[PDB]
């Protein structure tokens, strides 16, 4: 079973900034099933990432997903009162063997 | 209606062909158990040049 962790385990950085979160796989993943979803407290996750490197509808082009092999990265290059909630980087395929990270905060 | 007249001397007359119609139909498919992974080629991020 593929492990998905997350680095760090709490960012702590000031709007206007730039945030980089790394997603580590136990294994080697296709980067074409590498999710990145931001959730908010007291809301469903939302889906930033797709496929490593797409945006879904809606999503600022601040963000940006990137990586393969075992390293991904989701970066956001300019911090906004917004993006400041829990960042999940999924694993998943056309199989039903899914997996999620430990979760990173990014916070003022 | 073979000989297209109404009036049908003694003979024998070849008229029609029989055939044993199918009953059922069968299908045979190989036991596969995988999705065809199409999604990394009509959604890449990037196409190749
Ligand atoms: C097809 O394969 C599955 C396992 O993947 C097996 O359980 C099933 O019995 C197989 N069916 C046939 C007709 O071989």
């Amino acid at each position: 079973a593929i492990r998905m962790t997350q680095s760090p385990g709490t960012l702590s950085l000031s709007p206007g900034e730039r945030a980089t979160l790394s997603c580590r796989a136990s294994q080697s993943v296709s980067s074409s099933y590498l999710a990145w979803y931001q959730q908010k407290p007291g809301q469903a996750p939302r889906l930033l990432i797709y496929g490593a490197s797409s945006r879904a509808t809606g999503i600022p082009d601040r963000f940006s997903g990137s990586g393969s092999g075992t390293d991904f990265t989701l970066t956001i290059s300019r911090l906004e009162p917004e993006d400041f909630a829990v960042y999940y980087c999924q694993q998943y395929g056309t199989s039903p063997s899914w997996t999620f990270g430990q979760g990173t905060k990014v916070e003022i | 209606c073979t000989l297209k007249s109404f009036t049908v001397e003694k003979g024998i007359y070849q008229t029609s062909n029989f055939r044993v119609q199918p009953t059922e139909s069968i299908v045979r498919f190989p036991n596969i158990t995988n999705l065809c992974p199409f999604g990394e080629v009509f959604n890449a991020t990037r196409f190749a040049s």
